[PDB]
């Protein structure tokens, strides 16, 4: 029992969690939802020799996201916490990695050009004046 | 002039060399991007 | 022929001979971690350098655009009468002009050298 | 093969360059060897400087405290042929063993023999390095090297150092600063 | 459809479209436009705020205001300046440079009353003609003739004191790229060259030298140790081992070190070759002693051990490979790149790769008007900030007030630009010994061909005949024929007809696309799976790996051929034999346009030729042709791994099989020659020394040169 | 009849007159290789001096 | 069986904000770490700088167990967002963005050579004898 001690109850329960990487538009939509309570549905389909994982966007959030699994044995991960009460605790061992890809093949880059334009909106360029400024000195 | 100049004008310019050896491999073991990789033929290595 | 590393401090292992049991004893001298090696080999050096280049060649070199493309000399595991031939072009590793055939099928990759 | 000529050679001759660019040394044979190709080949092999790097196929280091342990799969023959007479075996044999093998192509092409290089190893060093002589009946011309008996730096440092020392210069035959003839 | 036996008209139609849209001096005008638009803004933005004190004073900068080139007469009249008046009166052609000064006052009493000194004049920047920030832009034939300016003049030259000055592009070794070299006579056997710098904004090229120790001192225990690995680091007075530097980044476990160094753990001989360094680094087993060792051998040793700790941390943070990251937490990226650093050196040591050629002109880039003026502006803007700071401190030590109108000196920036663009000494005036000469020669006006040759010219920084030789890498990069006859053979060369030079772009959309397209990021990787995947390089720095090479390359090529978020100037490289992806975005690269061969047919169909044949009254030009995925800008880097066809009707068709996987076709074989060499007809029927002589003498041929000669 | 190309070693083994004769032969060989001939008097002068 | 055509459908929930900040570990599989050793843990600050922008420290079982040092990743999460999906009895997946990613490496626990005496074996630059027994003198 100390301030600097890390709780290890999560590792003793062998809790298994997943790591998901998503593109910026999905995270932006989830931030715009502002935690309403429902952002979408995740679908997991298992066949006789393959596993198919996909995510479905909410129809209210919009107004298919297939998931590709990745090898886990390359490196081991767990999840820890830092509280506002300064009590550190461990959640559990990461057991699976997930990668999110859009279903759009060529119509994705219509929005990607707009996103790059928004990113280059604060990119700053020099301006030309037709008449020289005579208010100096 | 010389008879070698006569031969180069009329029949064949001949094998062309750089620092003694033939044309080296500036690219990934090919003299020019037009020729196929891994070629030591006459046309691909500098012969006219 | 092969090396491994220490366990509890995760350091590089150095050899040691044993005075009592007369067995070679790989050990980390940043530790006291002692173990035997089943290989019983410490050092090998092929000075004439006849390594096997069949494991050296990447299986994806066949799908190169600017490599040659022959029609004869088919592959072994699959028929696929189309293949790529090239040389090693590795400096200081011999002087042979002998050709390295790779099958160009998308899921194959059995490479042979004749 | 060719020698340098022209402006760099003229600069090399008007100067007196302590190292030449491409030095050469034309040799004329005196008598019967001038017309015999075999005797000329003998002189060729006798003037070729042959380091141990060019003639040996590969090297290996093992650990055999028992002479009859025979960690190599096929070494038992000449070990039993030679080790019935324990030449200072009971003092020590330095269990760290050096093993090299000779490429048969480079063995035959240079027209030397395998006993004389072991003789030169035990002669140019003396009794500070034991040598084990094998037979040519085996497919691989294996040579086994062990350290002396009467004596820091453990054993691996000295063994690897002397291994490199054989591998860079022993002058098996020929004369130094002569690359090719 | 397909165009058989009609290639002669079609090729010259599309060359007509290219030369009608671009022209001949776009490598100057585009570079200067990029300098004026991005570079001065990036330089004035990436500058340290002036902090001084007592009340605290802070100064920050903002965007750039520019006007047309005017004149300051004796009475103060701001008359618009014409280039003809600049030539006649020995008058420099320039416009004032305007910023604002955001003066924020802190008196430790919540009295922050920020004042914005709007449109502050800080100096005069030169502008060269026919650029988009000059008076001659947009004028037609009639307006140019009425203004006594030649319409035939391509421009691209500055006017300093009435003398026409043109910037000749100077080549330099390519930044942020790891090389291997083998010095013949040096004590080091092999070496690695990674002359590197940040994204052309902060600090110049700082080099790193990883190298080899040759087999010396044989017979003794030195050969028993083996060939250790050594490097020399910037502002370290002597050499330093490698694993101690790896431990200096905070990675002490040598399993992780060899994991960064070795990617495949079933390679015994390479681990044997790297083993001599492990025996040498057995005296250092902790981070802080490594930092204290590497900091003790600097230029200025510290008084206390904490001083060496701080000096070593600073020199390994702010300077050690600035391009990969300087954000104080980028030690993982530095560890990965420093592993790959000598991973290439070991690959060259075992002979698995070959030694990279120095004069291969795909491994170096060109400093144009843009980068050179950016470097000059960086230097004397630092000088101007130093002058402003010292004047402000001296005048605030009294503590009366402060005024920005007289503190900023336009004199130093004006004479710096004018002097360095006039006399040719590139750099500070007092540092002319270390200043590179030969820049900004006097423009040759004997011949229009001579003028177009002098606008499009390269030069080498060499004061041995190896760099002078004509190289294989040049095919349609640099003209083979044109060479000065005198002492500068090989060094001074002119561009080809289609030699387009990269203007520069930012790699932020590149990273934005590559992160989204199923690529595992560099820090969040399994280090045991590096060897199976393919490395990703964007402007040299390692940003992660990808496990699906051809889908990534096909996606990138499909994005580029459709004018998507990737700029068509940006090039990507697939080295299959090494498993790397190299993507180059930065300026200095040199390129030529090429056709696209898909399956076994060209994408330049009859409809494109028909649209380009009636070019005008149909608003269809070269920029519309590249947007259709017909012509792709393939530079010298992608020429290492593609194929070219000499003629479609003669080679691309089906015959006795030589190849069937062509990727690109030549636009026309006669674009090899430069400006001078083009005017020679039947140059293949001549001898190459005679072509070289006449290309040298084509600049000396008199005649009419510029139409407004009177 | 055995000769060489280097000059310092043939000085250290035979003598300066052998240096004279070998320097003569090497200079004559390097000049008269391409077919251009030069008189012996200048060569003899330079080799003596 | 049922697993040959098993279909799973769960709900994704994102709460707006949590009072307790969440982060993520980084362990190499080649380190061969075990969780049965995890009986008592410490996680405190580094004191070499002398706090949020400063590298981390962690202790296992006091001084008896192994030691780690944590460093924040160099990349910024301006274009990246990582979520952790936790299993709960209600069956609805929870999606939580992480704040920072920290990299940790093990440290040796032995008599390391200090810098003030590290200069004496530099005169034996190539003259060094018996690499295998340098620790024996310490
Ligand atoms: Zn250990
Ligand atoms: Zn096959």
């Amino acid at each position: 029992a100390e301030r600097g001690e890390l709780d290890l109850t999560g590792a003793k329960q062998n809790t298994g969690v997943w790591l998901v990487k998503v593109p910026k538009y999905l995270s932006q939509q989830w931030a715009k939802a502002s935690g309403r309570g429902e952002v979408g549905k995740l679908r997991i389909a298992k066949t006789q020799g393959r596993t198919e994982v996909s995510f479905t966007l909410n129809e209210d959030l919009a107004n298919e996201h297939p998931f590709v699994l990745q090898s886990v044995g390359g490196q081991t991960l767990t999840v820890f916490t830092e509280s506002s009460s300064d009590k550190l605790s461990l959640e559990g061992i990461v057991v699976q990695r997930a990668e999110c890809r859009p279903a759009a093949s060529e119509n994705y880059m219509r929005l990607k050009r707009l996103q790059i334009e928004e990113s280059s909106k604060p990119v700053r360029l020099s301006q030309q004046l037709d008449k020289v400024v005579t208010t100096n000195y | 002039g010389s008879k070698i100049n006569i031969s180069q004008v009329i029949a064949v310019v001949g094998q062309q060399n750089v620092e003694g050896k033939r044309i080296p491999f500036g690219f990934k073991h090919r003299t020019l991007p037009h020729f196929i990789k891994d070629d030591y033929g006459p046309e691909s290595r500098g012969f006219v | 022929v092969g090396i491994r590393f220490c366990q509890e401090c995760n350091n590089m292992l150095y050899p040691k001979e044993d005075k009592e049991n007369r067995i070679l004893l790989y050990a980390c001298r940043n530790c006291d971690y002692q173990q035997e090696a089943d290989n019983s080999c410490i050092y090998v050096n092929k000075i004439t350098h006849e390594v096997d280049e069949l494991t050296q060649i990447i299986a994806d070199v066949s799908q190169d655009p600017t490599l040659p493309r022959t029609e004869d000399h088919p592959c072994q595991k699959c028929g696929h009468k189309e293949a790529v031939f090239f040389q090693s072009h590795s400096a200081r590793a011999e002087d042979a002009m002998r050709l390295y055939y790779v099958c160009t099928a998308p899921h194959c990759g059995h490479r042979w050298t004749e | 093969k060719n020698v340098t000529l022209g402006v760099p050679r003229l600069k090399e001759l008007i100067n007196i360059s302590k190292k030449p660019k491409t030095p050469s040394l034309t040799v004329f044979l005196l008598g019967q060897s001038a017309r015999d190709a075999e005797r000329a080949k003998d002189i060729l092999c006798r003037l070729e400087h042959t380091t141990l790097r060019k003639v040996t196929a590969n090297t290996a280091i093992y650990y055999d405290p028992n002479p009859q342990s025979t960690v190599v799969a096929e070494d038992q023959e000449w070990v039993n042929v030679y080790y019935e007479m324990p030449d200072f075996d009971v003092a020590r044999i330095s269990p760290w063993l050096l093993r090299v093998e000779l490429d048969r192509k480079h063995m035959t092409d240079r027209k030397l023999t395998m006993e004389q290089i072991a003789e030169k190893i035990n002669a140019g060093f003396g009794d500070d390095l034991n040598c084990i002589f094998n037979d040519d009946n085996a497919e691989k011309l294996v040579l086994r090297i062990r350290i002396m008996n009467s004596d820091k730096m453990d054993d691996d440092v000295f063994l690897r150092c002397i291994e490199s020392n054989m591998l860079t210069d022993m002058t098996l035959q020929g004369i130094e600063q002569i690359s090719k003839v | 459809e397909i165009t058989p036996d009609l290639w002669q008209e079609a090729c010259w139609i599309v060359i007509s479209s290219y030369f009608d849209e671009k022209g001949l001096v776009r490598q100057q005008l585009d570079s200067f436009d990029e300098f004026i638009q991005m570079s001065v803004q990036r330089i004035v933005e990436d500058a340290p705020p002036i902090d001084l004190q007592p009340p605290r004073y802070l100064l920050k900068f903002e965007q750039i205001y520019l006007s047309k080139p005017t004149h300051w007469e004796r009475d103060g009249a701001p008359s618009p300046m014409m280039p003809n008046e600049a030539r006649l009166r020995n008058l420099t052609y320039s416009a004032p440079l305007y910023v604002d000064i955001t003066k924020t006052v802190i008196k430790e009493g919540e009295e922050q009353l920020q004042t914005q000194h709007q449109k502050t004049f800080i100096g005069k920047i030169p502008i060269m003609l026919r650029s988009t920030y000059c008076l001659l832009n947009g004028l037609t034939d009639r307006d140019l003739c009425e203004l006594n300016e030649c319409p035939l003049d391509p421009g691209g030259y500055f006017i300093i004191n009435g003398s026409e000055k043109v910037l000749i592009a100077q080549e330099k070794m390519a930044t942020n790229t790891v090389y291997v070299f083998a010095k013949k006579d040096s004590k080091y056997a092999y070496t690695g060259e990674c002359r590197s710098c940040l994204e052309n904004s902060s600090r110049p090229t700082s080099t790193i030298w990883v190298s080899m120790l040759a087999r010396g001192g044989q017979g003794a225990k030195k050969s028993a140790i083996g060939q250790r690995i050594v490097a020399t680091l910037p502002y370290i007075k002597q050499e330093v081992p490698i694993i101690i530097v790896f431990r200096a980044l905070g990675f002490v476990s040598d399993r992780d070190i060899l994991e960064h160094i070795i990617y495949d753990f079933e390679d015994p001989e390479m681990m044997e070759m790297v083993k001599p360094s492990l025996d040498e680094a057995f005296v250092i087993q902790e981070q802080n002693v490594a930092l204290n060792f590497i900091g003790s051998r600097g230029a200025k040793p510290g008084v206390t051990k904490e001083k060496r700790i701080k000096y070593a941390k600073e020199v390994l943070q702010k300077e050690m490979l600035p391009h990969v990251g300087v954000s104080d937490f980028c030690e993982t990226k530095k560890a990965y790149f420093l592993g790959y650093m000598v991973h290439r050196l070991l690959l060259a040591a075992l002979g698995r790769r070959e030694l990279d050629d120095r004069d291969h002109y795909g491994n170096k880039r060109l400093d144009l008007a843009g980068p050179l003026l950016a470097f000059l502006f960086r230097g004397m803007f630092k000088n101007l900030l130093k002058e402003v700071r010292i004047y402000a401190q001296k005048f605030i030590d009294r503590g009366k007030d402060f005024n920005l109108e007289l503190a900023i000196k336009t004199r130093i920036i004006s004479d710096g630009l004018k002097y360095s663009l006039a006399t040719g000494n590139w750099g500070d005036q007092k540092k002319a010994h270390q200043a590179r000469a030969g820049v900004s020669q006097v423009l040759n006006r004997l011949t229009f061909a001579s003028t177009l040759s002098h606008l499009r010219r390269l030069n080498s920084p060499i004061g041995l005949a190896k760099p002078r030789q004509l190289h294989n890498t040049l095919w349609g990069m640099v003209c083979p024929a044109e060479t000065p006859e005198g002492h500068a053979v090989g060094l001074v060369k002119n561009l080809a007809l289609m030699a387009y030079i990269s203007v520069g772009s930012q790699p932020s959309p590149i990273l934005e696309f590559l992160e989204e397209w199923s690529m595992e990021n560099l820090e969040e990787i399994s280090p045991a799976a590096i060897a199976d995947a393919t490395k990703i390089f964007v402007n040299g720095c390692w940003v992660g790996i990808h496990k699906d090479p051809e889908q990534l390359m096909n996606t990138l090529r499909k994005l580029r051929r459709q004018m998507d978020i990737i700029v068509s100037e940006v090039s990507m490289i697939r080295d299959i034999r090494e498993r790397e992806i190299r993507i180059y975005t930065d300026a200095g690269r040199i390129c030529r346009p090429l056709l696209i061969v898909e399956k076994q047919k060209l994408l330049l169909k009859k409809r494109h030729i028909d649209q380009l044949k009636e070019r005008e009254y149909n608003n269809y030009s070269w920029q519309d042709l590249v947007a259709s995925g017909v012509v792709e800008y393939i530079d010298t880097l992608e020429e290492e791994t593609v194929m070219l066809a000499m003629t479609p009707d003669d080679l691309q068709e089906k015959e006795v099989a030589y190849c069937s996987t062509y990727t690109h076709c030549e636009i026309h074989p006669s674009m090899i020659l430069g400006v001078c060499a083009s005017i020679i007809p039947f140059p293949d029927h001549n001898q190459s020394p005679r072509n070289t002589y006449q290309s040298a003498m084509g600049k000396q041929a008199m005649g009419v040169y510029i139409t407004n000669f009177h | 009849r055995t000769t060489s190309n280097d000059i310092v070693e043939i000085f250290t083994v035979l003598g300066i007159e052998a240096v004279r004769k070998a320097l003569e032969r090497e200079l004559y060989h390097v000049i008269s290789f391409d077919g251009s001939y030069v008189n012996y008097r200048h060569l003899a002068l330079l080799c003596d001096t | 069986g049922p697993s040959s055509q098993n279909v799973t459908e769960y709900v994704v929930r994102v709460p707006k904000n949590t009072t307790k900040k969440y982060n993520i570990m980084a362990f190499n599989a080649a380190d061969k770490v075990n969780f049965a050793t995890w009986n008592q843990a410490r996680l405190e600050r580094d004191l070499s700088n002398k706090p949020e922008d400063q590298p981390w420290l962690l202790r296992v079982n006091g001084k008896s167990g192994r030691k780690f040092k944590g460093i924040k990743k160099g990349g910024v999460t301006e274009n990246t967002s990582y979520y952790i999906f936790t299993q709960c009895p209600d069956g609805a997946f929870e999606a939580f963005p992480v704040h920072n990613w920290y990299n940790f490496t093990p440290l040796a626990r032995h008599r390391t050579l200090t810098a003030e005496e590290a200069e004496e074996e530099w005169e034996r630059r190539n003259k060094v004898l018996n690499h295998f027994s340098i620790m024996q003198q310490r």
